[PDB]
RNA sequence: AGUUGCUUUGACUACAAAACCAUGCCUCUCUCUUGGAGCGAAUUGGAUGAUCGGGCCGAGGGCAGCGUAGCGCCUCUUCCCCUCACUCUCCUUUCCCUAAUAUGACUUGAGUCAUCAAAGCCUUUCUGACUCAAAAAUUUUUUAAAAAAAAAAGUCGCGUAUU
């Protein structure tokens, strides 16, 4: 046709590619390894894409996270000869704000050129502030923008209201609306989302039954499942039951493309009310959806069964997910480890945590911690120390350091009180050395007494000065400075 | 043990591609009903509990392999509805009685199940075939006497407690040119046939 | 001195949607590419009941030819296939509607804009996966010791009975 006049199928083959790039390359899965592989041997190659190619490649990259391939392949594909225009230079600038920090987005923008400082690269950087949080920048761009007459979007103003929402100025929020209302500038469906969720949030649930009677007069935005996920949440959230059913119901109108997330939500709202048939109702429609079922799905669906009590029903899905799962999810198993340490039924959950490694499972750190529950809430110190060390040493799954819970740190040291287990308190404390600077709140500032065994350590208050300037309370000292 | 136990889920999306997708999964489409649905009258159409279901596929080919193709429609089980598999939870149970099943001829893959409520005392019409036992000991059949296979199936009315799900009868005391009628069929007393009999025999030598 | 290299190579498609509350352990743990659940229709279905018509098997007495068993003619209705009502729960062929199919809706009229060391090699060094070397672990065999080995699941088929 001559629209589309640089087709993809009828192309040369000697040329371009033999399939559509973002086809290409997530050929060996989406991880992050994967795609790195995939463009490394893509960039070695001889043969080309499109510009459109590039940029439906780049969206695709983006929508799953993946930056630095994205802002790679952004880069490579412009020094080797397709020139950016506006709008491409906002993406690039997004990318970059994305990958290498806002540090690095500030001086991209100051490297653009002035004419192509215009209303995308303003909105971009305005958006790459405040998923940042930096307020004041935020508003020393607000000003400017308004000083230079650059045309405020609707994107500009929900982003700021985003941005207010979750720093903890949610008041602003009725003033900028109103603002913007003022300013000519007509609404989106997602301004009327953070209008819904600040309201909820300065604890008015009665607001938000004006705000919806607007949008319908208003007659110009079309009300869509996220409208209806957010009331949902704020419903369920303020205890209300049958206003929530039908947002819900609804919402299962409003989901025409049957999205994934939006079945997720239906899940989980289902459950959080507590309703079996109904959650089975959207679960047989899920399976109708998609027959090869991702984790993700069974991994709500269970958590939600076993907090509404359907154990046997879990146990079947446990099969269903054996018997049709190509990766072996860790965090599918731990649902019901942490069931069965809670019920009590040790062994099939020890059955479970044996037999997940053979079949491709390794062991995270959560798997750990409802067991180190389990140990806390039957008494066992010993196992709650074997259990801990191993959390710590297995550490976060994103790149961070597991510390444990400040509830279950109280009431293990108050089981190592009574049965004078000098040791393993020295054991404990050793491992939050190791996990913090800090060490303490509560942790040995009233704790000092668990060395009222035999005797006592040194150094008379000298180490307690150390660890960064702890306090202890005034009825703590009298047994210490007594054994002096 | 006794009787079988059917377990069903519910349905709620009808129709060619919804079934073949429930199919692909391994899931076959159902239906329950009262017989008073199934009468020409609406007026003695009355409170019918209608409701969709689907069945698992082995649970159904595992309990086709135990009791046999062709007598399927004789024999009752007894239907437990649940919220999803294997829940803890029921809807409703009962008794039902089967009379159709769906299958193509090329596989044999069930494919569609038609089943009737069969709660205490009601009078369902069902078609019984018959089982011949006794061949290898017959003295017709031994001395040079064939047995003509006659009637396959009779005609039988009464409780859904006693329909039995197989007909037998005694042919190990017939010699050669010998038959024997249908009242002289073993069968319960309360039961009522609607058949048309007259001189004719279940098997004759 | 002669050959081969050094000798540039690309894009032009118009595109800010990158701002999200739920459960949350890195919640898509890896989704590239799936027709519809339209209250939508036409032939077909049929989970259903009889009438009319046609068509086997068969049941007796017999006219009929034997010491059991007959060949044509003669009284019969079950059973099947149609037909008229009820009829949407499985199946075949189509048609409409929706979704999807990469965005949006003259000046390369012989141009404008980028690129102008690519490809190798050798030292380090951060982080992942695999082979493992070998030991501790558990089973069998051999005489507490020495040799070899699986652990966890799905699928097909056989014979046989415990709610």
């Amino acid at each position: 046709h001559l629209s589309r006049p640089r087709d993809i199928v009828k192309r040369s083959t000697k040329k371009y590619l033999d399939e559509p790039l973002y086809h290409r390359l997530f050929k060996d899965g989406g991880s992050e390894v994967s795609v790195r592989q995939q463009l490394n041997q893509f960039l070695k190659g001889t043969k080309h894409v499109f510009k459109w190619e590039v940029g439906d490649t780049i969206k695709k990259l983006r929508s799953r996270g993946l930056y630095y391939p994205a802002l790679k392949l952004s880069e490579v594909m412009e020094h080797r000869g397709m020139n950016k225009t506006v709008s491409d230079q906002a993406i690039h600038l997004d990318l970059v704000a994305k990958a290498r920090g806002i540090a690095a987005g500030e001086s991209y923008f100051v490297d653009l050129p002035e004419t192509s400082k215009t209303e995308l690269t303003y909105a971009s950087l305005l958006n790459c502030y405040c998923k940042e949080l930096m307020t004041e920048k935020a508003e020393g761009l607000l000003n400017k923008m308004k000083e230079l007459n650059i045309t405020v979007s609707s994107m500009s103003y929900n982003s700021l209201m985003t941005l207010y929402t979750k720093t903890g100025q949610a008041e602003r929020v009725p003033g900028m609306i109103q603002e913007m209302k003022a300013e000519d500038v007509m609404p989106d469906s997602y301004t009327y989302n953070v209008w819904m969720r600040a309201l909820a949030a300065t604890e008015d649930v009665s607001g938000v039954e004006r705000v919806i009677e607007e949008m319908n007069r208003d007659g110009r935005v079309a009300p869509d499942w996220t409208t209806y996920s957010n009331m949902a949440s704020i419903y369920v959230d303020a205890g209300l039951s049958e206003k929530a059913e039908k947002a819900l119901q609804e919402l299962e109108m409003k989901n025409t493309d049957r999205d994934f997330k939006a079945y997720q939500f239906l899940i989980t709202l289902y459950g959080r009310l507590g309703k079996l048939n109904e959650v089975y109702r959207i679960w047989r429609s899920l399976r109708l959806a998609m027959p090869k079922t991702s984790n993700v799905a069974y991994l709500n669906m269970i958590q939600v069964l076993v907090n509404l009590k359907d154990l046997p029903g879990a146990e079947t899905l446990f099969k269903e997910w054996q018997a049709n799962c190509s990766t072996y999810d860790i965090r599918v198993v731990n649902v019901m480890i942490g069931a069965y340490t809670r019920e009590g039924l040790v062994e099939k959950a020890n059955e479970l945590k044996e037999k997940s490694p053979r079949r491709g499972g390794k062991l995270n750190a959560k798997t750990w911690e409802l067991f180190m529950d389990y140990y806390v809430k039957r008494g066992e110190t010993a196992q709650a120390l074997e259990c801990i060390t191993k959390a710590v040493s297995i550490g976060k799954g994103d790149g961070g350091k597991w510390l444990p819970s400040e509830d279950t740190v109280r009431a293990l040291m108050s089981q190592f009180e009574e049965k004078k287990d000098v040791n393993g308190a020295e054991s404990l404390l050793e491992i939050l050395k190791k996990g913090t600077d800090d060490v303490g709140a509560e942790t040995f500032e009233s704790l000092i007494r668990t060395y009222a065994a035999a005797g006592k350590s040194h150094p008379a208050m000298r180490q307690r000065l150390k660890m960064e300037k702890v306090k202890v309370d005034k009825a703590t000292e009298k047994l210490l400075d007594e054994l002096c | 043990h006794q009787y079988q136990t059917i377990q069903a889920i519910p349905r709620e999306a009808t129709g060619r591609g919804v079934s073949a997708r429930d199919r692909t999964i391994g899931r076959i489409p159902a239906v329950v009903f009262p017989q008073s649905l199934l009468d020409t009258d609406a007026s003695k159409r009355g409170v019918s509990r209608k409701q969709l279901l689907t069945a698992d596929k082995k649970q159904i080919k595992s309990i086709i392999d135990s009791v046999g193709l062709p007598f399927f429609c004789s024999t009752t089980f007894q239907l437990q509805i649940r919220a999803g598999q294997g829940s803890s939870t029921l809807v409703e149970s009962g008794r039902v009685l089967p009379l159709k099943v769906h299958r193509d001829e090329e596989t044999g893959k069930i494919l569609n199940l038609v089943f009737v409520w069969a709660d205490d005392g009601e009078k369902l019409k069902v078609d019984v075939p018959v089982v011949f036992k006794g061949l290898d000991h017959c003295p017709g059949l031994q001395k040079g006497g064939n047995l003509r296979t006659i009637r396959s199936t009779l005609k039988l009315l009464g409780p859904a407690e006693h329909i039995p799900s197989k007909i037998e009868v005694d042919v190990s005391n017939l010699d050669i040119e010998d038959k024997v009628l249908l009242q002289d069929v073993v069968f319960h007393p309360s039961l009522k046939l609607l058949s048309k009999n007259e001189t004719m025999p279940v098997c004759k030598i």
